[PDB]
């Protein structure tokens, strides 16, 4: 904790605040992403934050799409994901690297915040029930 | 993408030559004006689209 | 496209239960012809024990046996006869040896004509779907005898429990034509015994070698029926296996359609109500 | 081409002219039918006509229906393919022959669009993707 900021907008907070609090955590590293240090972000459960700003949006009778997400719910991911950079030496040398994490229901990868975010980010790290419960753990596929 | 297109077009229209254009998906197109689409005040299409898309 | 999915769970849901039937069905005629394989496991050993076990010997014409299964769910088992077949028949190949080919089972008809198609000769086939009979060897062996070579060889699978058939391989020699020939060491072996018979000693193992090859077609034809069944047992516990997994997978991803359609449907009704009010 | 008009709404036509050409073109075919003699229209993506008239009538403000189909989207269709007929001789023995070609997305005939227009037309030549790579084309079940 000497290193880490924690933010944490939980269960019983508005979707509102948990529609911003990956940003307001992307904001507090991007401090050390613009001065030259370098961030660790960890976005737990943003599949979550995606579910707080659908129920935003059909509580604004904005119209639903995919499994009842707004149709701005990859812009909600991809402008929050991009923040996550490795700058010039121009701009201080300075990085921020995000872990978002996607709850996967029943190992479906095929779902809609899923495939957004694993269009947005570099890489994935899948981890699979069959080798949790087994045992092997990180069960990393 | 109508600006990367308007950019192939001059050199195929003007230049006269052939060009290569790539697009890294124009998917993300129809994703903006369908993001766009629903403040417009349209009635929705099928999954979540625009009527006009 | 959501019915040809619950349909589709239909039929994998039919097929494995199908395939638990057909296992408990091998299991069941696994220990009641078990009863009838270890009892005509006897007699296979006193021909061992007075004639020995020749297998690489240079018979002028040989006559292989590989007696395998007539239905075709066993998993393996005809195939791995049939290699051992060749397996076993290019180990003979010594001197341009003639070789008759021979398959007990239709599965072994339609297996060894693409690896031995001259050399094949008869299919004795419908041999399990009574019994498997004394008689019955007796006349396979009869007709196995209508041409006359110096050996015999007897491809099958030994039943040892019903996890094991580690394949045989079970040789009988033509009386004089070659046995006495692999018999005789500073004298003999064979002429330890007191000939007891009617006629000279050329006839006494002249019919002692045909009941040789009776009682080995026979305990092998038993032993690979036996095993036949327990190979059956373990390949349709695979069936059930796949046929779960695959159903599982097929109701994972119909409740994904089941999910999808409530919610496209509601998102129309709502679609529809809100563009009057 | 002797023989053949062509009646081209391409993609980007405006969608009531994408909407109104099977008409024109049955319009014209109809021609040929009136006057004794025999005609063959073809209307190549029905499927692709109503997604130009729903389009229409959800910018009109109609009130959507299946999938987003305005109610009328099954008279948009048979309006059109019952004027395709074979003509008593009092009115000349003329003729017209229909083709209209409907597009599914998964072999799925169950849709809107095509439920409608195999309850229209009188035949059905039912083409299958697994019988096109077989070998077996014209891929006909």
């Amino acid at each position: 904790m000497r290193y880490t900021i924690m933010v944490s907008a939980t269960a019983s907070d508005a979707a509102p605040l948990q529609f911003l609090a990956p940003y307001s955590g992307c904001a507090m590293a991007e401090y050390f992403r613009d001065t030259g240090k370098h961030g660790l972000i960890i976005y737990d459960d943003l599949s979550k934050q995606s579910v707080a700003y659908r129920q935003m949006s059909l509580l604004l009778r904005r119209p639903p799409g995919r499994e009842a997400f707004p149709g701005d719910v990859f812009y909600l991911h991809s402008r929050l994901l991009e923040r996550a950079a490795k700058l010039s030496k121009e701009l201080g040398g300075g990085s921020l690297t995000a872990f978002p994490v996607i709850e996967t229901q029943a190992g479906d990868v095929s779902a809609y915040i899923a495939t957004n975010v694993i269009s947005i980010t570099d890489g994935q790290i899948f981890l699979e029930t069959e080798l949790f419960y087994k045992g092997i753990r990180p069960a990393l596929n | 993408a109508l600006t990367g297109l308007t950019v192939a077009e001059y050199f195929r229209d003007i230049e006269g030559q052939d060009v290569l254009l790539f697009v890294d998906n124009i998917f993300r197109f129809t994703q903006a004006n369908s993001e766009v689409s629903a403040l417009l005040g349209r009635i929705p299409s099928a999954v979540g689209y625009q009527p006009t898309l | 496209s959501n019915q040809a999915v619950k349909q589709r769970i239909r039929a994998i849901k039919n097929i494995g239960k199908i395939t638990k039937a057909m296992k408990m069905v091998a299991a069941s005629k696994m220990k009641n012809a078990q009863i009838a394989v270890e009892q005509s496991r006897g007699l296979v050993d006193p021909f061992v024990r007075l004639f020995g076990d020749f297998p690489a010997v240079n018979s002028n014409k040989s006559v292989v046996v590989a007696v395998t299964s007539d239905k075709g769910l066993c998993g393996g088992l005809n195939s791995n006869i049939t290699k051992y077949t060749r397996a076993t028949l290019a180990t003979t190949e010594s001197e341009g040896k003639d070789v008759v080919v021979v398959s007990i089972g239709d599965k072994g008809r339609s297996q060894l004509t693409r690896i031995e198609s001259q050399r094949y000769q008869l299919a004795i086939a419908d041999t399990y779907k009574v019994r498997v009979t004394f008689g019955q060897a007796s006349l396979i062996v009869e007709e196995l005898i209508k041409h006359n070579p110096q050996s015999y060889q007897i491809l099958f699978n030994k039943f040892r429990s019903a996890i094991s058939f580690k394949p045989t391989v079970a040789t009988i020699l033509s009386p004089d034509l070659l046995e006495k020939q692999l018999e005789d060491v500073t004298g003999n072996s064979l002429d330890a015994y007191d000939i007891e018979a009617s006629h000279e000693r050329s006839d006494v193992l002249r019919d002692l070698t045909e009941f040789h090859l009776g009682v080995t077609l026979y305990n092998a034809m038993l032993e690979n029926n036996c095993s036949e069944h327990a190979s059956r047992m373990s390949a349709m516990e695979n069936s059930t296996k796949s046929a779960g997994e695959m159903l599982g997978k097929l109701t994972l991803d119909y409740n994904r359609k089941r999910q999808a359609t409530i919610t496209t449907e509601l998102i129309e009704i709502i679609a529809g109500a809100s563009a009057l009010m």
